[PDB]
């Protein structure tokens, strides 16, 4: 039903095509480096990561925050 | 050979030792129980040859060659749709990860002499 309020709609996620080259970063030589931080949490170990805001520090599933 | 791998996915598809994807396979890499991973070549690769060559060159990870991507998905059992004949559309993938199990095959024991020499 179309009332006099305008609708609101959903949250169309914005799309990322491969994120995961910007986890790690490659040299010219034979190493891997870990670009951002990995979270010591014991159930939230070392399979993901974390992310990298203006101001804080946040993971995934654990919800453990770190800021400055 | 070839059949040897398509038996041990279709082995690993039965008994849950499949990790798709590319992220998935990184976690499973970085848990540090993965045994085997398989790189598609003839692909759209700028980066990313090189980059799962960082992730797989540390130590006792091996490499399979595959050339089209369409029918390593056959094997992994990404899609299947219409199994009376030929699939309809079946979706490629890039990378998979085994857990091998059900460790009692003579395909697993060929592969690995192929692995070790």
């Amino acid at each position: 039903k179309s009332y006099t309020t305008p609708k609101k709609n959903k949250h169309k996620r914005k799309k990322v095509k491969l994120a995961v080259l910007k986890y790690y970063k490659v040299d010219e030589n034979g190493k891997i480096s870990r670009l951002r931080r990995e979270c010591p949490s014991d159930e939230c170990g070392a399979g993901v990561f974390m992310a990298s805001h203006f101001d804080r520090h946040y993971c995934g599933k654990c919800c453990l925050t770190y800021c400055f | 050979v070839n059949t040897a791998l398509q038996e041990v996915l279709k082995t690993a598809l039965i008994h849950d030792g499949l990790a798709r994807g590319i992220r998935e396979a990184a976690k499973a890499l970085d848990k540090r129980q993965a045994h085997l991973c398989v790189l598609a070549s003839n692909c759209d690769e700028p980066m990313y040859v090189k980059l799962v060559e960082a992730l797989c060159a540390e130590h006792q990870i091996n490499l399979i060659k595959v050339d089209d991507n369409k029918k390593l998905g056959e094997w992994v059992g990404l899609c299947k749709i219409d199994r009376e004949g030929k699939p309809r559309k079946v979706v490629g993938c890039s990378c998979v990860v085994v857990k091998d199990y059900g460790k009692e095959s003579q395909a697993k024991d060929v592969i690995e002499e192929y692995f070790k020499c």
